[PDB]
RNA sequence: UUUGCUCCACACAAUAUAGAUGGAUACGAAUAAGGCGUCCUUGUGGCGUCGCUGAACCAUAGCAGGCUAGCAACGGUGCACUUGGCGGAAAGGCCUUGGGUGCUUGCUGGCGAAUUGCAAUGUCAUUUUGCGUGGGGAUAAAUCAUUUGUAUACGACUUAGA
């Protein structure tokens, strides 16, 4: 017989995966798209999570009830000492990636 | 005849080429199939896309990573079509499938070797003209193969280099035919024509 | 049924005291050999007269050849055949070189167009059309035009090897 | 029933030259040049003189000889396009809301802007195919004109301009607003 | 500027087209098409090359580029006469196709001594050819 | 000369088999260059040698031979039948085989 | 942990062979169209020719391919150096310059072969490993134990320690 009572499932099957990672440093599977009319710039940066604190700022969102009004917002601080370049690496297009 | 036969897959039908290559593998001939992205299947594109989706839903219900694996590339579509025609679960069939190398495009070494065709699998000789067909490259791209554009770039590069090669080779055989033209009307040429050569 | 032959069969009912020398009916039968031809003779003569194989006698059985086996003729054929839900009469036209050859492509045509086997077909009359503009069907009128020429495009050559080395050419 | 030989004819007038290597047709004349890839059709072309070209099918069924007259019609359409041009006049119909149709660009893109269709705040933008020009016809109330060489491109831009104004989940026997094709004729008059 | 239209210079099955028979008892002889039965059967007659007058399928012959003038449905003596008039056997033998048939027939009919002499003459020709291909 | 071959190359295809039962006593040999059973009629009775190698030298040589002969044709396409002294061991399905012609009635 | 490791060359033992036994001989595109040659007005051009299968093409004679002599041409080809260039799709191969050394069946000679006895695959390929020899070359890390908790049932992970 059937379920008798529908409910959304517990969990997400696209993160069904739940195992331990390969390292503490998580891999970037996709860097931003390349637009070669720009100057040379890095696409990411490495930092360390220090912790959280609280900010007060004004809202600019016309049409809202807290427009032009102070809101408090949690933020994360990451310590980013300036990263230092030690190598370069070339990748060629193949029919296998 | 040849120790390794390189087959140009362009303009070939999948099942007829897979049948003849399956028999050639089992009889001991080493086969490499190049330009797998230009295979054909008879019937229009929407029919074979529906067939691929019908294959694409068959998977193990309790764990899909042990299921039928739906390889998308034209070489591996061709390889599944061939591996169905060889008894792949025996040592003889595994030995035969080691005698097969399938590539989309034409990579190194096999881009300086002579390619052959198989006339019992050419679409221009098997299908009636006007029957609609499907190119394997657009079908594979439509079902999730990711490298049609890279194969297009590398095949255009190979075509430019091979065109320059053939221009040089055609000039060389022009000189050879010119030098062979003076060799006629002498004694040994007329005696060769007497002896059928 | 096969590559046909045309046999005349002559048969009669057996003589009794009241009727000696009976009336000697004759049929032209298309059949593969003389065994099947004497079967098809009694098959149709039992559909026309009160006889059978036991109350009758095969008098003569002779094979008829085409009187000009190398002249192309337009044959008009009248067929009585059985479908899945009834029986029909048909008139097809066949351009070929003998009455034998027209019947062999009649059974191939009736088995293809209408799924009629040999057991379902009674050939009524195979006659030859003498005059053009007496041809009623347009698939035979195509070949009676003055100065018929046509090409055979897309020539496919059958290979003696499993691998060709140049490319196939489809010219003609 | 596999007809032996059928053919149609294509008239080539005094201005245009048509060129067919394998099955690719090129018609050049006083309003430009048009090409077409007819390689999907398996027909046989033959030039008999510079004012007449036959096109034939040998051993075709019903659908194949049905496609032969389509081939003749397409080549005649290309010829009529490079000689006379093609021009479709469309009209704006509305009950209450004036449709405002203009031409905008976005980095050389040349869009048709349909605005205020049944009082929508949506701004519909139909791209112009390369090879068809638009004239907002003066001295006629509510008319656009689309003219070019190709029936395909001209008639398709007219079809896109008509289909972009499809009626605001309403009764479209009552809400007859839209842009509809009024006339299909040629650029050159007196013909 | 003229109107170039490129293609279709086929060989036509017609009365007077001569053919090479590629299978059957004849299998390699010449014949002439004298009548057309349908799209696939044509009546052929080969009275110089001695094939019988017969109806044949067009998958058993190959049309050669040679034609000559025949009336429709010509009988065998008239096919012989018009064959002798146009001399199509001598036009056939002149072609490179019949030369290739003759070439591979003579090649297969070689004894081993002839094959050795073929090899020797080929070496002697190759020497002079490679010498000539070093000054030009 | 760079060529020394006095036999015709061939391939050990399979045993004589039905769909589900083989017969290891008879083998099927595909002779190179034979396409008809009328071309295969020349090779009937010619002696067939399968030549293989070992690690252990036996009687001076590290090459061993299994001798056989051609018996009859098979099919419509030049496959031929062959019986042996000791049957071929079925790991050689697709192995090269020397078909001699030293009793060549030629 | 008693001179270990690596590359090269030859020196010999083993090891096995999914199966050498002249050569996998490189345009692309179309197939109701093309390949090649040639010419101009360089084109979707004119003219000629070819297909109709690789049955081709190249190579192929010599003690499993010996030893010598000469004639003619300045070619072909193996090997090793060398000059430069191209090739990253899995390039690891292709093209080129120069001289040297070897062979030449392009042509003409002289000598040798047997007896494996009338056949016996009558042994000629490459695949890996090992060992002494001789010539270059370079002189590490990992794990346990200790330690941290960005981790943790245990392993694992993440750190730190001359």
């Amino acid at each position: 017989s059937h379920r008798k009572y529908e409910a959304p499932r517990h969990g997400h099957l696209g993160f069904l995966p739940r195992k331990r990672a390969a390292s503490i440093r998580a891999r970037v599977k996709a860097f931003p798209k390349d637009d070669r009319s720009k100057p040379v710039a890095l696409t990411s940066f490495l930092g360390y999570k220090a912790g959280m604190t609280t900010i007060v700022r004004d809202l600019d969102r016309p049409g809202s009830k807290f427009h032009k009004r102070e809101v408090v917002e949690a933020v994360t601080v990451v310590d980013t000492p300036p990263v230092v370049v030690v190598g370069v690496v070339g990748y060629v297009e193949t029919p296998r990636g | 005849v040849e120790p390794v036969v390189v087959i140009d897959g362009k303009g070939h039908l999948v099942g007829r080429l897979a049948s003849v290559v399956a028999k050639q593998l089992l009889n001991g001939q080493k086969i490499v199939v190049v330009r797998a992205e230009e295979l054909n299947i008879s019937g229009e594109f929407f029919r074979n896309k529906l067939k691929y989706h019908d294959f694409l839903r068959k998977a193990t219900a309790f764990n899909k990573t042990r299921g039928p694996f739906h390889f998308r590339a034209p070489s591996r579509i061709f390889y599944k079509a061939l591996r169905g025609m060889v008894s792949h679960k025996t040592a003889r069939g595994k030995a035969a499938l080691e005698r097969l190398k399938v590539f989309e495009g034409i990579p190194p070494p096999y881009d300086k070797k002579k390619r052959v065709v198989v006339p019992q699998a050419l679409r221009v000789l098997r299908l009636k003209p006007g029957r609609k067909y499907t190119t394997l490259g657009k079908l594979s791209t439509s079902v999730g193969w990711k490298y049609e554009d890279v194969v297009a770039k590398l095949e255009a590069k190979r075509k430019v280099s091979s065109a320059e090669y053939y221009a040089k080779k055609r000039a060389f055989t022009k000189k050879v035919a010119s030098a062979n033209a003076t060799a006629a009307e002498s004694d040994v040429a007329k005696q060769l024509a007497a002896l059928g050569y | 049924m096969a590559h046909f032959k045309e046999y005349q069969v002559i048969g009669r009912r057996l003589p009794t005291e009241s009727v000696p020398e009976p009336k000697l009916f004759r049929m032209r039968i298309f059949a593969s050999n003389e065994v099947i031809a004497k079967s098809r003779y009694w098959y149709f003569l039992q559909k026309l007269h009160k006889v059978k194989k036991a109350s009758g006698e095969i008098v003569s059985i002779n094979q008829i050849n085409e009187a000009h086996p190398t002249k192309v003729k337009n044959f008009g054929v009248w067929v009585r055949y059985d479908s899945r839900s009834g029986t029909h009469n048909m008139y097809k036209e066949i351009r070929d070189v003998s009455r034998v050859a027209a019947v062999e492509t009649l059974y191939q045509d009736m088995a293809a167009r209408h799924r009629a086997r040999f057991r379902s077909i009674h050939i009524l009359k195979v006659a030859e059309i003498e005059k053009t503009a007496d041809v009623k069907r347009q698939y035979v009128k195509q070949f009676l035009t003055k100065d018929l020429k046509f090409p055979l495009p897309h020539r496919v050559q059958k290979s003696t090897k499993t691998f060709s080395y140049k490319r196939p050419s489809t010219f003609y | 029933m596999k007809y032996i030989q059928t053919e149609q004819q294509i008239e080539v007038p005094e201005g245009v030259t048509v060129s067919i290597k394998s099955r690719i047709v090129k018609v050049v004349g006083p309003r430009g040049t048009l090409t077409k890839n007819l390689k999907h059709i398996d027909v046989t072309f033959t030039k008999v003189n510079n004012q007449l070209i036959k096109v034939a099918v040998h051993n075709g069924g019903r659908k194949h000889v049905a496609a032969l007259r389509t081939v003749k019609s397409l080549v005649d359409n290309m010829i009529t396009g490079v000689t006379k041009g093609y021009k479709y006049k469309m009209r704006y119909v509305y009950a209450h809301f004036p449709i405002n149709v203009n031409i905008v660009e976005k980095d050389g893109a040349k869009f048709i802007e349909v605005r205020n269709f049944l009082g929508d705040k949506k701004i519909r933008n139909v791209p112009v195919r390369d090879g068809v020009t638009i004239e907002f016809s003066t001295n006629v109330k509510d008319e656009i004109v689309l003219s070019g060489n190709s029936v395909e491109d001209v008639s398709q831009n007219a079809a896109d301009l008509q289909q972009i104004c499809r009626v605001r989940n309403k009764d479209i026997r009552k809400f007859l607003d839209g842009i509809y094709v009024s006339h299909k004729g040629f650029i050159t008059e007196d013909l | 500027t003229d109107s170039i239209v490129k293609a279709s210079n086929w060989r036509l099955v017609e009365v007077g087209r001569v053919v090479l028979i590629k299978k059957g008892q004849s299998a390699g002889k010449l014949a002439a098409i004298v009548e057309i039965i349908d799209q696939k059967k044509v009546l052929i007659d080969g009275p110089k090359a001695g094939v019988p007058r017969q109806a044949i399928n067009l998958g058993q012959v190959v049309l050669t580029p040679l034609t000559f003038a025949l009336p429709r449905g010509a009988r065998t003596a008239t096919v012989s006469k018009k064959w002798a008039a146009a001399a199509v056997c001598e036009k056939w033998a002149a072609s490179s196709w019949a030369k290739k048939i003759a070439q591979r027939e003579r090649r297969a009919a070689l004894t081993d001594f002839e094959r050795f002499q073929v090899m020797v003459l080929r070496k002697q020709k190759r020497y002079t050819v490679k010498k000539a291909l070093a000054k030009a | 000369a760079e060529s020394h071959r006095l036999y015709v190359k061939g391939k050990h295809l399979s045993y004589q088999r039905s769909k589900r039962v083989n017969n290891p006593n008879v083998s099927l040999i595909k002779i190179e260059g034979v396409a008809t059973p009328q071309d295969a009629q020349f090779y009937l009775g010619k002696r067939i040698a399968y030549v293989y190698r070992a690690s252990k030298e036996v009687r001076g040589s590290k090459i061993r031979v299994m001798w056989g002969k051609v018996t009859r044709t098979h099919g419509n396409s030049g496959v031929v039948r062959a019986t042996f002294r000791n049957n071929l061991p079925a790991k050689t399905f697709g192995a090269s085989v020397r078909i001699f012609l030293y009793p060549s009635n030629i």
